[PDB]
């Protein structure tokens, strides 16, 4: 929003860049930070860990009722079956959208998000506009921001991740996908459908 | 902390800004800020709970409008000074150096295989916060509980919108690192963890959706029994 | 409004900045902003309650760090647009004009004795908000009452730190303009007004001073009986 | 506090000045604002209405127990006796500091302040640092910010002016002033002593 007090984005970026390089130089001299360590972190979350991993769980649950049971009882242990887990998803609890219940996830106090299945959160998830309003007016927020209308009679459950427990939405399988392959169904599973701000893709 | 970061239920913050797409890292400096998290963790700057508390102590106007990873920089500096590992005057002098010489080289250093091993191990093994305790859980599913009205000045996970409110225990997860000690440098002191359901009307009065509930995670000391 | 302006009990805002002395008006523009209050009031831009609501809708980061009288400018513009009395595009074009020509003259105008008469009459006579009502007061001194948990999105004087809390009626003042209607363009709809005492421990839990109380003014709909 | 996002104070002032002049030009053309109207408002609160008026009430109450009674029963009517009243002090309630009770006034939601006896509030009263903390930690705030130590056993009453009622502290008369003239006692009465953030002047 407009703030007559705020420098330009370019002036802000220039300042942050200098400050970060200066801090980086100091930690390098302390022997605790290296360029290879920076590169590895960035490679993992740019190309290795992403919402494609969460979609694999979702499509397995959609096509394997026994796995779905296990996923809903202990999410960390279930995802471990597919080789998925680790940092910031050590404790994972999956919640299933149904005809009566819609789930949406938030972290009002900061930014908590299930990295092993979704990768790093998009900036809007971490920012104050989404975090402040979704606990208070979830139904309106979903319709205005994401064009997602949830019927008044359907209950919306907002999960505020105040702990190290991580909540992940299992979206409902779209109609019209009988007998689809696991690859074919994954194209319908979006980051947004596992946060609960959108359904899985139609058609 | 009764900080501005505790934004749940706040009005007037603006519509969501959500580009149709955006890269994982918007600038090189963001990769650096991200990677400094495992680096300062390993070096003893702070743990996860202290990390968050550092951000909670930011100037609120800066917190509200700065790039997310700038928050991380702020908390690294906060704890670097706190522990004496970072000298602020040197840092300010180097900032001005890189303002004037943005392309100057970084210090010469050796690469460390153990830092790569640490990265991979943390990413794929995780940093689990669950802990075993000798005491059994005080609460159980179906219990009606009320959330504490205490308002500590140190770190805690007591969003203001849930304080003094009544809800029903949904699940006990086991015991976990307790923020109220961990984030304040007082150790893990683990406590049983529960998810608790609060109806929107309980939370927001008549302005609440009659068909919506908020699920919130409470460590045992946060909640006291109403109806078993 | 659950706005950031509702700062009572917030932590982390900084130490008080308090020059050993400071002028009534720190710049000429402040005299103008101040004087525009009676001017826009008389012109029908807004009343006192709407005035405050305009400020409550500011960008919170700007509210937190801008000069106080800039808040007044923001609310004048808010209501000028709302009522159609101010055309934003003209205003933006004139802003750029005075950015480039800061010494350019103000428009030619006649002085108006009635505007001076208005000023003097308002300053020394006041703008009293007390009103008579046909209904008698519902509460009385000594009553134990609980403060509403409603969280309207429009204007109200329901600080978050007092919501759902229990206290004792200290005094009934008569009936006054009711903010919850007045600030939202819905008229005076006056209600009986009371001061209510809340102990610090009631407000802040164990973190509260055991020997301190907060007195807060509640309009009748804010409070419901506990013990007569 | 430092905010890497914030322009300089000079750049902020230059922008506000242009914006205010532009708005001023528009209201002038509407016939609702004039330079004489701006000047009169500024004259009244720069030189006519100020905390010297509140001090006159205080010293009358200190030297006239019957007036003190009237002041504590209905403050607006009592101040009217001395020719004091009007805008933003239409409803005035005075609260008396004693050996057992200390009073301090705030407006956490904005800026409410008794203009007819104190003039316009100082900037610190309107700002978020004082407003946020005085309701929560009055005893510490008084000692750290104003060097005012209130004994633990003495009750502090914080008055949050959420309405059009205005609260004004009647400070305790300092010891050592027996038989002082009303003029002589007024030199001890400060703006700060009628907000409750300081006692009246010693000696």
């Amino acid at each position: 929003t407009e703030n007559i007090l705020r420098k330009s984005d370019e002036e802000i970026q220039k300042e942050i860049t200098a400050r970060v390089k200066a801090l980086e130089s100091m930690l390098i001299e302390q022997g605790i930070l290296t360029t290879s360590m920076i590169d590895r972190m960035a490679e993992i979350y740019e190309n290795e860990v992403g919402p494609h991993l969460g979609a694999k769980v979702v499509v397995k649950a959609w096509t394997d009722p026994e796995f779905k049971k296990r996923l809903l009882a202990d999410g960390t242990e279930a995802c471990k079956e597919l080789g998925i887990g680790g940092l910031q998803g050590e404790d994972m609890m999956w919640v299933e959208n149904t005809d009566e219940v819609h789930h949406v996830v938030v972290c009002t106090l900061c930014d908590c998000y299930p990295w092993p299945v979704l990768g790093l959160p998009p900036n809007w998830f971490k920012e104050p506009q989404y975090r402040s309003r979704v606990v208070r007016e979830p139904r309106q927020l979903l319709k205005e921001e994401f064009g997602f209308e949830v019927p008044p009679s359907k209950e919306i459950k907002v999960w505020d991740s105040s702990s190290e427990m991580r909540f992940v939405v299992l979206p409902q399988r779209p109609a019209g996908t009988d007998g689809w392959s696991e690859e074919e169904l994954a194209t319908l599973v979006t980051r947004e459908s596992m946060i609960g701000v959108e359904p899985a893709k139609a058609v | 902390m009764n900080g501005v970061y505790d934004v749940g239920g706040t009005d007037g913050l603006g519509p969501i800004n959500r580009p149709a797409d955006e890269p994982v890292f918007r600038a090189e400096w963001e990769k650096v800020a991200f990677a400094m998290f495992p680096a300062t963790f390993r070096a003893g700057f702070m743990g996860l709970d202290e990390f968050r508390f550092g951000i909670e102590q930011m100037n609120p106007a800066e917190y509200l409008e700065s790039p997310y990873y700038w928050h991380w920089i702020r908390t690294y500096i906060h704890h670097g000074v706190r522990t004496g590992k970072i000298d602020l005057e040197e840092l300010e002098r180097r900032t001005q150096y890189y303002r004037e010489n943005p392309d100057a080289p970084l210090p010469e250093h050796e690469q460390k295989p153990e830092l790569i091993e640490f990265v991979n191990q943390a990413v794929y093994g995780g940093l689990p916060a669950s802990r075993e305790v000798d005491r059994p859980p005080k609460f159980k599913e179906g219990d009606v509980v009320r959330f504490s009205t205490a308002s500590p000045k140190g770190h805690a996970r007591r969003a203001r919108y849930v304080r003094g409110k009544t809800g029903t225990v949904v699940k006990h997860h086991g015991a976990y690192i307790y923020p109220d000690t961990a984030g304040n440098g007082l150790g893990e002191c683990p406590e049983h963890l529960y998810t608790v359901r609060f109806t929107a009307q309980e939370l927001w009065g008549p302005e609440g959706d009659p068909n919506s509930s908020v699920y919130y995670d409470c460590w045992e000391p946060y909640i006291e029994l109403v109806d078993t």
